[PDB]
RNA sequence: AAAACUCCAGUUGACACAAAAUAGACUACGAAAGUGGCUUUAACAUAUCUGAACACACAAUAGCUAAGACCCAAACUGGGAUUAGAUACCCCACUAUGCUUAGCCCUAAACCUCAACAGUUAAAUCAACAAAACUGCUCGCCAGAACACUACGAGCCACAGCUUAAAACUCAAA
């Protein structure tokens, strides 16, 4: 029982959460970089609901790419989502960095429930040419 | 399964470009390298974060956020005792892997003879 | 033998008068080129569902 | 230039030709085939017209005919595709090999040498 | 005298192991066979030691996979969800 | 030689797809290509949102056309297919039955490739 | 280790390039 | 962005088990070779250095496999002292 | 030898005998040795087909007093 | 490498030692060891083998000979003038059970 | 840490003239350089060997002209931090360039530094490393060094160059 694969939208989708299926669940995109992260909760109908990041609190310079700042941003985003009624979210991780799971922990501790951990890292398939290798 | 090593090194009987270009000669030794340990952890931060948040929300008194501060103290004590038991166990106990001492002893018991 | 087989096979082709019936038979028929295998080497076709 | 429909080598010495219809004749021709078939047909025609017995494949005349066919193919590929250095080098090497074989043939047998020179039309020039 | 050994064709020789797709035909139109050799999560092609085929077999497999992905017969970055309940052949270790 | 064609259309069930198949057969017969048979794979689902001519398509079918085209009309057929509007995409690929299945004996454990370094005590 | 001659040749080439750039 | 949505790299949570699912996703990414690929493509790598690093990784993997096979072969004699003294 | 090929065929058809191999007795005659002896004494007569020889050897083994455990 | 004329053949990756020339070399070996003890000689059994270290030491003890199945020190048989005493009669025959 | 932009950042619908993850635990093609997203076409020589600096044809990338696009990377440039000084190691935006067409001297650690054609190791056995050591034929080079990838001379679609290549002086050397 309990298949790790996501349910297909096709035939009968037998998983219910608060009277809703899976395609009608709001999304919580997280763009975690090497020094800053942003958390925005968007509904299923593509409508912005909440937006909280490290720069919208009090952290400056390299203090944004920390675990405490990411956790506070996640807690603030979860509170702003609960103020309007979201409950269930779908975390989307974009990029690597120190604050990759701190935002998820903050969103969970804020009062939200996570049922699917997704990530769409934009890894280029020999795409654009990055910058030159710096000399440490 | 180990891959092939026929046409890899640049030899006299290989009329092609060398695939593998090692810096050291491919001769196995009779010693096991020391494993890595004691890295950067920096754990137990959510308790401190929520304690600072509770202190910033209300007043800076001690009787206002007793639950958060006692949870932080308990988490710190648990982390300390976990580090202590880790340092104690990682000196005589082996789980999954083995001790490099016995490994190099067994390698010296059956050494390699590449010089024939 | 090969040219006799080719002559026997060329009897069923598409020219100018066999177009409407051929496209109707093609639209009224389906083909499945999907077939799975196992660890022992046996061919298992998903047409038995 | 051989005709587009002239039955290649693989479908030449086979019984039953007049009984064949039109679709099989058009499929088994040079239209839906490969250029290698046309090259082999040209080589066979040259070996049947110029030299006598075409069964001797390891002979020098067959090698000369094959090198001439390869030279013609390389010249066609060069006049069709301008920037092509590898094919141009291969053409030059084939010309040099054909000239060396013609020199050797003239040194060992002048009769077949002049016969090939009259047939293919090429003339062995003395190197300065 | 007659008890001397004779160098024959070396008996006690077990037949060489074949392959799981040696007596078959590899085509780009087959989506099930081309999807059974890809990861169901990231859509990554497994290595040679994971599948267990020869050189030409794996080459034809990956060529058919790439042709189906380019022409439009199988997803690239993921796997078709209708081809998940199939007998697993490749050796995996995740999920557990 | 022999070739195939993976024709991809939109969603029209019968009339428009029949008309496109008729046009394709007429073009093949005019360009000197003997049509052999036709295989229908059925109306399936596209693996990704295609962006072909103008509109975005997400529900199309598949068709297979077998014919013997010469080595001088492939570019003309590709141009005719790209000029069409109802046709999403279609690459001319040779028939797979031309290349026969090569025999094989399987894999073999390669021994330890020695004879690479000198035999000195060092 | 074994690059002294190469460095001397590089210095000579640099001096030659500087002399060419001068006049 | 022309493909489907929540299908690629998608896991589930069983009764709030969010850390186990995250560890499983991390293990899947490390097995498929994506985190290391992103760390490599973070900076532009020259083809010479690319070939050198690939050869280094291949030789190190071969040496590690040989050492692991040797250890697995020699572990059959990891006993005590059957012959005291002698 | 040829008895090696006979034992190879026996192991390919049947397999391992029910009796345990005793490497201490020099004159230890196992099932494979009896099969080889029967095949030799049947070839000494005058038969060429291997299937008839195998059937006759199996019949001789069943008649001498042993149970042939074959994998069908 | 120096084991080609002393092996008959291979039986399933197993070298079979031929007993034809083995008995010839054994007769010359027993003849050389018999005249050693017959002419008042010292026989030393050196065999570094922990599996059969007890049986060899008892055979040389009951026969009045000498054995050495323990650790062999460096300059023992060579530098015998600084490891024992002034002068030591070196054994004129040493048998190796395990080379 | 600056500094840079606040027509900035975030999910979504509409978009390329360079590069082509996973197949890369494969050793493949090509004389070498070089070449792994898909489809079609033409095609990868020589039934003795060697053989040019008295010749011919190719040859990584870097530089030019005559026609265009230009996300990104980046010679130069200007600004911003430290150092007594920093024209550089850190960051920001951009040019020449990486792209398509045609023409130029043909430049390398062109390094697998091992010339090509064949073979061998219980006859032959190497100062030392590296990739263990030799038999037959043939082309170019060497015999101290810096001087000197140097002037001149000889040839060049090149006018800061390429191919060939010294003399004068010093030392007991490298
Ligand atoms: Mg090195
Ligand atoms: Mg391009
Ligand atoms: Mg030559
Ligand atoms: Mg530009
Ligand atoms: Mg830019
Ligand atoms: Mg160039
Ligand atoms: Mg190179
Ligand atoms: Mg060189
Ligand atoms: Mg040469
Ligand atoms: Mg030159
Ligand atoms: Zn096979």
């Amino acid at each position: 029982k309990f298949s790790i694969y996501p349910p297909i939208p096709g035939e009968e989708s037998s998983l219910r959460w608060a009277g809703k299926k899976f395609e009608e669940i709001p999304i919580a995109h997280i763009k975690a970089s090497h020094n800053n992260t942003q958390i925005q909760v968007v509904s299923a109908s593509n409508e912005p609901l909440a937006f909280a990041s490290c720069g919208t609190e009090g952290f400056r310079n390299a203090k944004k790419g920390t675990g405490i700042a990411a956790q506070t941003a996640g807690i603030a985003a979860a509170a702003r989502a609960k103020q309007k009624g979201v409950i269930h979210i779908r975390v989307v991780v974009k990029g690597l960095g120190p604050g990759r799971l701190s935002a998820m922990h903050g969103l969970i501790m804020g009062g939200l429930e996570v049922i699917s951990i997704t990530d769409n890292t934009p890894i280029p398939h020999n795409g654009c040419r990055p910058r030159k290798a710096r000399k440490l | 399964a180990t891959p092939s090593l026929r046409g890899r090194l640049a030899r006299f009987g290989n009329p092609r470009k060398p695939v593998l270009k090692p810096n050291k000669p491919l001769i196995l030794a009779n010693r096991v390298g020391e494993r890595r340990r004691e890295k950067g952890e920096a754990t137990c931060i959510t308790e401190m974060s929520v304690m600072m948040a509770c202190w910033k929300q209300n007043e800076f008194r001690d009787d206002a956020c007793r639950k958060e501060i006692q949870g932080f103290l308990d988490c710190a004590a648990r982390a300390q005792e976990a580090r202590k038991m880790r340092s104690i166990q990682e000196t005589l106990g082996e789980s999954g892997s083995l001790l490099p001492n016995k490994l190099n002893k067994l390698l010296q018991r059956f050494p390699n003879k590449p010089y024939l | 033998r090969e040219v006799l087989q080719l002559q026997e096979e060329v009897k069923n082709f598409i020219t100018r008068e066999n177009l409407e019936a051929r496209v109707e038979a093609a639209l009224d028929s389906r083909k499945n080129y999907n077939w799975a295998i196992t660890r022992e080497g046996l061919v298992v076709r998903p047409q038995r569902r | 230039d051989p005709p587009p429909s002239t039955l290649l080598k693989d479908y030449q010495n086979v019984p039953g030709i007049e009984k064949v219809d039109d679709v099989v004749k058009r499929l088994l021709s040079l239209e839906m085939a490969n250029k290698k078939e046309m090259l082999k047909i040209k080589q066979e025609q040259f070996m049947k017209k110029i030299v006598a017995n075409p069964e001797d494949t390891r002979s020098l005349e067959a090698r000369i005919i094959a090198l001439s066919v390869k030279i013609r193919s390389y010249e066609e590929h060069l006049e069709k595709h301008r920037k092509d250095k590898a094919h141009k080098r291969y053409l030059l090497m084939s010309i040099d090999q054909r000239k060396k074989m013609l020199k050797n043939l003239r040194n060992t047998n002048y009769d077949v040498f002049e016969k090939i020179c009259w047939g293919l039309g090429i003339e062995y020039t003395f190197p300065p | 005298n007659e008890d001397l050994p004779i160098s024959m064709e070396n008996p006690y020789k077990e037949p060489l192991k074949k392959c799981i797709l040696c007596g078959k035909h590899v085509d780009y139109k087959n989506v099930q066979l081309l999807s059974q050799f890809v990861s169901p999560f990231t859509g990554c092609i497994y290595g040679r030691h994971i599948t267990g085929l020869c050189g030409k077999k794996q080459k034809e497999i990956t060529k058919a996979i790439k042709r189906a992905q380019i022409m439009g017969f199988m997803p690239v970055t993921y796997k078709d969800p209708a081809y998940l309940k199939d007998p697993k052949v490749c050796n995996i270790r995740y999920r557990e | 030689p022999r070739y195939e064609l993976a024709l991809i259309l939109k969603a029209m069930q019968r009339p428009e797809t029949a008309a496109t198949l008729k046009r394709t057969i007429e073009a093949l017969m005019d360009r000197g290509a003997i049509v052999r048979d036709l295989e229908n794979l059925g109306e399936r689902a596209l693996p990704y949102r295609i962006s072909a001519h103008s509109q975005q398509h997400n529900r199309g079918g598949y068709f297979l056309v077998d014919f013997y085209a010469p080595t001088a009309a492939v570019e003309s057929m590709v141009e005719h297919l790209s000029r069409d509007i109802d046709v999403i995409r279609g690459n001319i690929v040779k028939h797979p039955l031309t290349q026969e299945l090569k025999e094989c004996e399987g894999i073999v454990p390669v021994p330890l490739a020695e004879k690479l370094y000198s035999t000195k005590k060092r | 280790k074994n690059v002294l001659k190469i460095r001397r040749r590089k210095m000579n080439h640099h001096k030659y390039r500087k002399l060419v750039k001068k006049t | 962005a022309k493909h489907l949505k929540f299908i690629a790299r998608t896991v589930m949570v069983q009764e709030g088990n969010v850390e186990s699912a995250y560890r499983t996703l991390n293990r899947i990414l490390t097995m498929d070779g994506l985190i290391e690929d992103i760390k490599h493509r973070r900076y532009y790598e020259k083809p010479c250095r690319r070939r050198q690093r690939e050869s280094y990784e291949r030789c190190r993997r071969i040496y590690n496999m040989e050492m692991a096979r040797k250890i697995n072969f020699l572990m059959r004699k990891n006993r005590a002292d059957p012959w005291q003294g002698c | 030898y040829h008895e090696d090929r006979i034992r190879a065929k026996f192991y390919s058809v049947y397999g391992s005998g029910q009796r345990a191999f005793d490497l201490f007795n020099p004159n230890f005659k196992s099932t494979c040795q009896r099969f080889v002896e029967k095949y030799t004494e049947l070839q000494k007569l005058g038969e060429t087909d291997e299937e008839k020889l195998f059937v006759e050897t199996g019949k001789a083994l069943l008649a001498e007093g042993v149970i042939l455990r074959r994998v069908g | 490498r120096f084991m080609e004329p002393y092996i008959f053949g291979s039986r399933l990756d197993h070298d079979i030692i031929d007993l034809e020339q083995t008995a010839t070399h054994l007769q010359l070996a027993l003849n050389f060891t018999a005249h050693m003890a017959y002419r008042k000689g010292i026989i030393l059994f050196i065999s570094r083998n922990r599996q059969f270290s007890y049986l060899i030491e008892n055979m040389a003890r009951d026969c009045g000979e000498y054995a050495h199945t323990r650790y062999f020190r460096g300059g023992m048989l060579t530098n015998a003038r600084l490891l024992f005493g002034p002068t030591v009669r070196l054994p004129d025959l040493i048998i190796f059970l395990h080379t």
